[PDB]
């Protein structure tokens, strides 16, 4: 298998605009949204058909209740942060939890918080400690580190539970997640353009006489095409060639 | 600390005049989440425009994709108009 990952994000907004939710939580398997929750719907809903088809109402019902609680917790935690920062107006609070199952069989686990889109608290599951960016984060770090069992719980969730959910979701979404759609690559006046590929992970470079020189190259972002596939590009007497690497297949376009 | 959106306007498949396609506008790397995106055809806003739900990046920024079904022509000029707290006036990005 290729590298896969499971991530859940939480976004809390203090003082939101008319409409805009105070809380949003979204789950992803790789680049794919799988689940969604907000303070307006107040319901956990699937974001992939293979999630809807494989998890009974019971799952959605249970997690809807947990997310209602997690939403309230996020409100209270943001209130604490904004007060200790002595900030006025609308401010954001975000959380990202997740894990990866690497091609080699090894795993990674991560958990971090951000305030106003900037790193706030970063968990270290090996030392069971929280890395604080400033004194407000340091005050929270001392409070979270005083609950030793929660750090232990979090290590177990990241290392065991998360991986098990990811393997489960990978099987559900196998026809989507484990497929390969090779890129269609073209060169034009110099632009190397690829489209129609899946997974989004691709490497494109230009070689001048079989030597790279990555400084003299402009790389385009891997962009969603809208049909489940991706597109990308890279622009630049000498011989030029475009090199494309995708899912263990190397491609060369000589000019 | 606020981040200005990156705006990318491209077609789903390589464009051919007279052939039905999808015009995409990928808005990313922005913070905070509040954003207004409109797809323009000859300066005028397109009504039938679909979009992805607000999405989350590991760097804490957000992204979305706005798209519409269209048949490109030589005459017709397409653009993406974006507004964010980081922008004084809405930013109009033209399609190549
Ligand atoms: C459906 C399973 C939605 N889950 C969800 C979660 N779930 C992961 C995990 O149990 C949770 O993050 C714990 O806080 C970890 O200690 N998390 C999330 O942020 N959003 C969700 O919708």
């Amino acid at each position: 298998m290729r590298t896969h990952s499971l991530r859940y994000f939480r976004l809390g907004v203090s003082d939101p605009i008319h409409g805009v939710p105070e809380f949003i939580s979204v789950g992803y398997v790789d680049s794919h949204p799988i689940t969604t929750y907000d303070s307006v719907t107040r319901q956990k809903e699937p974001r992939a058909p293979w999630m809807a088809e494989n998890l009974a109402p019971d799952h959605w019902e249970r997690y809807t209740q947990l997310l209602r609680g997690w939403q309230q917790m996020f409100k209270v935690e943001l209130k604490r942060l904004q007060r200790h920062y002595n900030h006025s107006g609308s401010h954001t609070y975000q959380r990202m939890i997740g894990c990866e199952l690497l091609e080699d069989g090894s795993t990674t686990g991560f958990l971090q918080y951000a305030y106003d889109g900037q790193d706030f608290l970063i968990f270290n599951k090996d030392t069971l400690s929280w890395l604080a960016v400033d004194n407000v984060a340091h005050t929270i770090k001392q409070a979270w580190e005083a609950n030793q069992h929660e750090l232990l719980y979090q290590k177990n969730w990241l290392e065991e539970e998360c991986i098990a959910w990811l393997k489960r979701f990978l099987e559900y979404g196998k026809d989507t997640l484990q497929r390969t759609e090779p890129p269609l690559v073209r060169v034009n006046r110099l632009f190397c353009k690829a489209h129609g590929f899946y997974p989004p992970e691709i490497y494109m470079t230009w070689m001048k006489n079989g030597e790279e020189i990555v400084q003299e190259i402009d790389y385009g972002d891997i962009l969603p095409s809208g049909d489940g596939t991706y597109q990308a590009w890279a622009s630049i007497s000498n011989l030029y060639s475009c090199h494309v690497e995708h899912s263990g297949v190397h491609m060369v376009l000589q000019v | 600390i606020q981040r200005t959106p990156k705006i990318q306007v491209y077609s789903r498949h390589p464009a051919e005049n007279g052939k039905s396609n999808f015009l995409n506008c990928y808005v990313s790397g922005f913070h905070p989440s509040d954003i207004e995106v409109d797809l323009l055809k000859n300066g005028e806003r397109i009504e039938k425009v679909e979009h992805s739900d607000l999405s989350f990046s590991k760097d804490w920024s957000f992204y979305l994709l706005y798209y519409t079904e269209f048949t490109p022509t030589e005459k017709d000029e397409y653009a993406c108009r974006v507004n964010h707290v980081t922008l004084s006036q809405p930013k109009i990005v033209k399609w190549d």
